[PDB]
RNA sequence: AUAGGAUAGCGCAUUCGGUCGAAUUCUUCUCUGCGGGAUUCCUUUGUAUUUGCACAAGGUGAAAUUUUGGGCAACAGCAGGUCUGUGAUGCUCCUCAAUGUUCUGGGCGACACGCGCACUACAAUGUCAGUGAGAACAAGAAAAACGACUCGAACCUACUUGAUCAAAAGAGUGGGGAAACCCCGGAAUCACAUAGACCCACUUGGGACCGAGGAUUGCAAUUAUUGGUCGCGCAACGAGGAAUGUCUCGUAGGCGCAGCUCAUCAAACUGUGCCGAUUACGUCCCU
């Protein structure tokens, strides 16, 4: 069948899923829930000054949540500025050549700060985010979910 | 047990890929932490696929094998990581099994392509002053 | 030049009801060149004939869509 | 082209005529022969010495070769 | 238990490769620990000019290379030992640095 | 998209601000035809008076076009901040303020004569038809 | 357990054979998963005569500054190219495209005045494709027709003979005036 | 922080070449042929190669004890921090700089360019040198300049084993009508001493060991 | 479309040696008029020895030039 | 699964670089000083063949022909360029209201226009919005001076705050003399079965011009220094006449990144890696 275990698998972890599925899976469980802190500032900031327009999508943030947890459970350790050069993208100067460039701390900030309220990050010891042991169970848990095909 | 285990690795332009072969319980192939089937675009998949499929999956019955790839981009380090599986059954085969069995498999994988076990020696060629690339020359104008 | 509607009305929608079926290839583009409509709003109709199974889906993509009619 | 040079060409027939005894129709004893018997910072040139010799050595079996004594 | 990194630099490599068998010969003598020698990646400074002093003519370029080899050997002696094995006519150019690793 | 029939009192070009602005278009992409109204301004005036983007415009009524006729002409009182308008602090008027339709041409005439009264270098080249920022 | 490859695991490569007896040497039906090989084609004269079809084909659709260097790109694009041949002829698509190749080019051309020459096999299947990418791309640039349905509509009347096909149409006129220049 | 080792280099480089600009400035007329520095913690030894260092020491070492002030002073070294020594090159003949000084001063006394160039090839293949090369140019005979270069021997040009075969040095000549220049160059002889000659059998050259 | 074998090639002829001039082996039936009837022709494009060619008409032979 | 295809597994199931765990064992990968390795070496019911020098295919092999790419590169010259690199230099000019030198302010940027090079485009092999996986060359801080008493600060960067609400900022706390910190260097071309928006229009293409706010570098920003925000977009441009440039494999093309100039500023150059072809492997028609 298509989710039978194949052989003797048992059980799912983060990164045996597809990351965007896990992603939507994880942004439709925060907005279900709504213990989530959104700010205000999301209805009308942009993601990064090197998008052109604003993030079109309703839920957006939690999105960028789910993206930003899955991040600090593959890298721990990780800060702002680590997660700039994951949500960067090119940007259009006109005539001039493109460049990359770094998405805004901001919105990453906000986003951590969410998740430290959740219980799901803490600031690691010396520098950087990290996953608690109530995050690391959340992604694997949704990450089996996803696997059995349940979502929500 | 006995270990059983065998690494090798694989290379095309900067990609490095090296890859661990274990006996396990179960059959597991994962690049960079990513099973096969998680493994994006198809097409890159399928490439991966063929260290496989051109013999068989009856060779990697009970074998874990990991695939570490670093440097180059993402159908570089494909490429040699495909490579680096195919090549770490070879050195399994060699390393537990006789002769026959390793050289029938050997010769189904050079018969399909030769760098599923041979490295591709080509590299960038170093740009030169006076040019735009490694030979693309600047304009010249006469009037 | 061309002029392609951007929603549907009584007409159209019945002719993507009945006729779009029983086509051997569906595209939103051949379907917006031959109902006079957006491509947009031909996609979105494809998708809905999908979901209630009056077409096939055959090659999926994240931009190209092809359908086909039910055997 | 692979045209062999009038210095590798000369140093070739200097080995045959030195060390006839010692060399054969293959390449590679030649050319560990002729790494013992020559100096010269260039193993590229040692390598063509090499190559040219073992002609050479098959032409002296097929008659002779001039340019070449063995008095 | 010290622990002691000799370092040793030049831009030479003939010369670094001479300390450093000199150095790995005289701590073998005093029957010390050695770890090493470690062959460290070698640095190019690359510097490419016009090679015209005016602005005239093809557009030439000089590319200038200066190669810097450098070596770390670590011996468990103390420094008066350490001191003994440094104790010696090194050539020129090349710099013998000695560090008590923490 | 939408799988919506045509409404019966759907206008191919609707009048807002004096503008002939197009009902064929999105609600956003149809009002940055609006002199003074860009994607991003266009997109936060959908937001605030409760009218989603993927409706076309020609299908807006009456009422929604006076509600966005009211956001466009007064941003800040629906909460949209001053950093996000054109006239963050008026030179003469001092007051934050949004440019909309006509106002932004007449405005632009009002600073290029007020530069030109004073016979500033930036003024002059206006009058001279020149580029004033740096170029060439 | 090794089975023989299936383009994009869909189609079979088996009995795949030109009707052309001039071309039979210079179209690869080797079998293969998907249209991309990292191969050194380019090395030798011939070589790239034993270049799979599919991906001769691939490699003919980056072309423009826009295009160039895209082989996925254009994998994908032939992956949804070869379902829609399949609808429309409801036939193999392999086949299709292998029947449009040994009929895309001129057998015979004019050359420099210009007097007719013949053509070579290697030629034929290189002009082929070219001309069908070729008139592909000139059909789906401001056409609402996406390129895959552009691509396959080129195939389809190339296969059959069928004068929309641009590439026919340039084979016609083209052996037509090598005629007039015996 | 201490610098880098980059940096570290870099400076080490400038000093040197600073320091052979201000000995090839002062020492022109005592045939001035190099110099090497050996830096330990104790001290800074730096070793100057002369033809005549009689004349690079002068009455006790007045000379070069002026020198040594000259460098402490530039670069700031304490007192007992530098040494200076003096040691005469071997074979002057085989020294380009040496040679090329005594063109110098033998065209600066009014003779003519061809007895001068001559002489020198002519001590130059007397000391064993496989081949010497000098050229002369700039306004030698009147108002029109022209280059004339004197040859002997052998002479390889192209290749990266002429940087050490080969020994060159250019000097200025300043005379009353101009500024003519010289440009001394001599085939070293390989020699298995390192000291004159590069020790290593040419590149293009190959030997077969005669048989026992 | 008479269809011929390659045999031979004579060399690169015309000025730019784009065309080059092939010795030709008609490949027809046992027995037929043209069985093993060689001709001269010149081909347009990359062609080697043993190639095939399809031949729109045979009168007409390539001059030895 | 909102409709959910195709794609390996079927003695011990996998995962966690913060689990900021602890010990044994090692060099497969990485670093590199000296080596090895390839040369027409082997074969041909080939070419050419008195011979010789060789050539062509195929083997062997990581690599098969100057391996690949560079550097160096003779002898004769040119009234080519540089007296705007030098304390290179002859003659000559100015030399105390100076053609020296310094300071202030302008200019080198001015615009009916012509020309050479480059950048950005004319869109659906696309533009937006989101998500994924993912390089390589490289750079980084200071004194015979300033403070303490040899050390600190300059330079680069990470983390955190700013933040109970935009960006750009501003601030702290560390680290790094550079295989040690940056750094597991999250480049974007690319990918996405993202069930996302747009639908062939000068249009959500294009982003030139121009208006207001604010921040930063600097002693000084007007002639916008440079970023960031909202507006303008109705400025042309829908593939470009005659002519013309460069290029044969990891190449062309496309895509970025670093260094360099640099207090601030890259559409330049010097390098670097990534995605990666078509065509020919020929000739002397043109130059
Ligand atoms: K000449
Ligand atoms: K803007
Ligand atoms: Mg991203
Ligand atoms: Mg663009
Ligand atoms: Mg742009
Ligand atoms: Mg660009
Ligand atoms: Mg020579
Ligand atoms: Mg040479
Ligand atoms: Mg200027
Ligand atoms: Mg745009
Ligand atoms: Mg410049
Ligand atoms: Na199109
Ligand atoms: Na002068």
């Amino acid at each position: 069948n298509k989710i039978h275990r194949i052989g003797k698998r048992k059980g799912a972890t983060l990164k045996d899923v597809s990351a965007w599925r896990w992603i939507k899976t994880a942004a439709r469980h925060f907005k279900q829930e709504g213990k989530i802190f959104v700010p205000n500032c999301t209805e009308i900031m942009k993601s990064s000054h090197g998008r052109e327009r604003a993030p079109q999508n309703p839920d957006w943030y939690y999105i960028r949540c789910a993206a930003v947890l899955r991040a600090i459970y593959l890298r721990p350790g990780v800060g702002y500025g680590g997660l700039s050069k994951r949500f960067g993208n090119k940007k259009n100067y006109g005539s001039r050549p493109e460049h990359t460039v770094t998405s805004s701390t901001g919105p990453l900030h906000w986003a951590c700060k969410s998740l430290t309220k959740l219980g799901l990050v803490e600031p690691g010891a010396q520098s950087g985010q990290r996953l608690t042991r109530k995050g690391h169970k959340f992604a694997d848990s949704l990450a089996f979910q996803v696997q059995i095909r349940k979502f929500g | 047990y006995a270990l059983k285990q065998v690494q090798t690795f694989g290379k095309k332009k900067t990609a490095i890929a090296v890859a661990t072969v274990t006996k396990a319980a179960q059959c597991n192939i994962k690049v960079n932490g990513v099973p096969l089937q998680q493994i994006l675009p198809d097409t890159l998949r399928a490439k991966i696929m063929e260290a496989i499929t051109v013999v068989g999956s009856k060779y990697y019955s009970r074998l874990r094998i990991d695939v570490a790839v670093h440097g180059g981009g993402q159908v570089s380090q494909a490429y040699a990581a495909r490579q680096a599986i195919a090549k770490g059954l070879i050195a399994f085969f060699q390393k537990y099994h006789n002769e026959v069995e390793k050289a029938a498999l050997k010769d189904k994988f050079l018969a399909y392509d030769k760098f599923l076990l041979i490295a591709d020696p080509r590299r960038c060629e170093p740009k030169k002053w006076g040019r735009h690339s490694a030979r693309t020359r600047f304009t010249k104008s006469y009037r | 030049a061309l002029q392609n509607a951007v929603m549907f009305d009584k007409e159209t929608y019945d002719k993507l009801r009945s006729e779009v079926p029983k086509y051997k290839l569906i595209t939103p583009s051949i379907i917006s060149d031959r109902l006079k409509i957006a491509v947009s709003i031909a996609a979105a109709g494809l998708k809905q004939l999908c979901r209630e199974k009056l077409i096939r889906l055959v090659s999926c993509s994240s931009k190209t869509r092809v359908y086909t009619r039910i055997v | 082209g692979k045209i062999r040079t009038k210095t590798v060409k000369r140093a070739s027939r200097q080995v045959v005529e030195k060390y006839y005894s010692k060399l054969n129709f293959d390449f590679y004893q030649n050319k560990r022969v002729i790494m013992d018997v020559t100096i010269a910072e260039s193993k590229k040139l040692k390598n063509k010495i090499a190559g040219y010799t073992t002609h050479i050595m098959k032409r002296l079996a097929r008659g002779p070769v001039r340019g070449i004594s063995l008095k | 238990g010290q622990t002691v990194r000799l370092t040793i630099t030049s831009r030479n490599a003939k010369a670094v490769e001479s300390v450093t068998s000199q150095l790995l010969t005289r701590a073998r003598d005093e029957k010390v620990t050695i770890h090493g020698p470690v062959r460290l990646p070698t640095r190019t400074l690359k510097i490419t000019t016009r090679k015209t002093p005016c602005g005239n003519g093809t557009n030439t370029w000089d590319t200038f290379e200066l190669k810097i080899y450098k070596r770390i050997i670590d011996l468990h002696a103390p420094t008066e030992q350490v001191k003994k094995i440094t104790s010696f006519t090194m050539e020129s150019g090349v710099d013998v640095s000695i560090t008590i690793l923490d | 998209m939408s799988l919506t029939l045509i409404p019966d009192h759907f206008q191919h070009i609707v009048r807002l601000l004096n503008t002939n602005v197009e009902g064929k278009r999105k609600v956003p992409f149809a009002l940055r035809m609006v002199k003074g109204v860009g994607i991003r301004f266009a997109y936060l005036v959908c937001k605030k008076a409760g009218i989603d983007v993927e409706r076309r415009a020609g299908t807006l009524t009456a009422e929604e076009l006076e509600k966005i006729a009211e956001i466009i002409a007064d941003p800040a009182k629906f909460k949209i901040p001053d950093w996000f308008l054109n006239r963050q602090r008026d030179p003469k008027t001092g007051k934050t303020e949004h440019l909309s339709s006509s106002m932004v041409d007449t405005r632009l005439r009002d600073d290029l004569e007020r530069l030109k009264k004073m016979r500033a270098h930036r003024g002059v080249r206006h009058a001279y038809g020149l580029r004033v920022r740096g170029q060439h | 357990s090794s089975k023989t490859p299936k383009l994009f695991n869909k189609w079979s490569f088996e009995g795949l054979e030109t009707s052309e007896l001039a071309l039979r040497d210079h179209i690869s039906t080797t079998a293969a998963y998907v249209p991309h090989t990292s191969g050194r084609w380019q090395k030798r004269r011939f070589y790239k005569a034993r270049m799979p079809i599919v991906e001769r084909l691939a490699n003919g659709l980056m072309f423009k500054g826009r295009g160039n260097g895209r082989k996925l790109q254009a994998a994908r694009l032939l992956k949804h190219t070869l379902e829609i041949i399949h609808l429309l002829t409801d036939e193999n698509p392999l086949q299709v495209v292998v029947d449009a190749v040994s009929k895309g080019a001129p057998r015979e051309d004019s050359t420099r005045r210009r007097q007719a020459v013949d053509v070579s096999p290697m030629r034929r299947v290189n002009e082929a494709i070219y001309q069908m990418c070729k008139g592909a791309r000139e059909a789906a640039f401001r056409n609402l027709k996406s390129m895959p349905e552009c691509l396959a509509d080129e195939i389809v009347n190339a296969s059959k003979g069928s004068s929309n096909s641009y590439a026919i149409k340039k084979k016609d006129e083209v052996e037509r005036v090598a005629k007039a220049n015996r | 922080g201490p610098l880098s080792k980059k940096r570290m280099i870099i400076r080490d480089g400038v000093f040197y070449a600073e320091l052979f600009e201000f000995l090839k400035r002062e020492l022109a007329e005592e045939g001035f042929s190099g110099v090497s520095y050996h830096v330990t913690t104790l001290r800074t030894e730096i070793v100057i190669k002369a033809t005549k260092t009689r004349e690079v020491l002068g009455v006790n070492g007045r000379r070069i004890r002026e020198l040594t002030a000259c460098i402490q002073q530039r670069f700031n070294y304490k007192e007992g921090k530098l040494q200076l020594y003096v040691e005469r090159v071997e074979v002057r003949g085989l020294s380009a700089m040496a040679q090329v000084e005594s063109l110098r001063f033998k065209l600066l006394s009014n003779l003519q360019v061809r007895r001068a160039a001559m002489g020198i090839i002519r001590y130059v293949m007397e000391s064993g040198a496989k081949g010497c090369e000098v050229t002369v140019g700039g306004k030698i005979k009147g108002q029109r300049a022209k280059s004339m270069t004197f040859r002997d021997g052998y002479m390889i040009k192209s290749g990266t084993a002429h940087k050490s075969f080969v020994d060159s040095a250019c000097r200025h000549c300043y005379m009353r009508a101009g500024c003519i220049g010289v440009k001394v160059k001599i085939m070293l002889p390989g020699d298995s001493t390192g000291r004159n000659g590069p020790s290593e059998p040419l590149p293009d050259v190959i030997t077969v060991i005669e048989p026992k | 479309a008479q269809v011929g074998l390659i045999i031979k090639v004579l060399g690169r002829t015309g000025s730019r040696g784009n065309v080059t001039q092939v010795r030709v082996r008609l490949m027809a039936e046992a027995g037929s008029p043209d069985y093993n009837r060689t001709i001269v022709r010149n081909v347009k494009g990359p062609c080697k020895e043993n190639d095939m060619l399809s031949l729109m008409e045979t009168e007409r032979e390539a001059r030895r030039l």
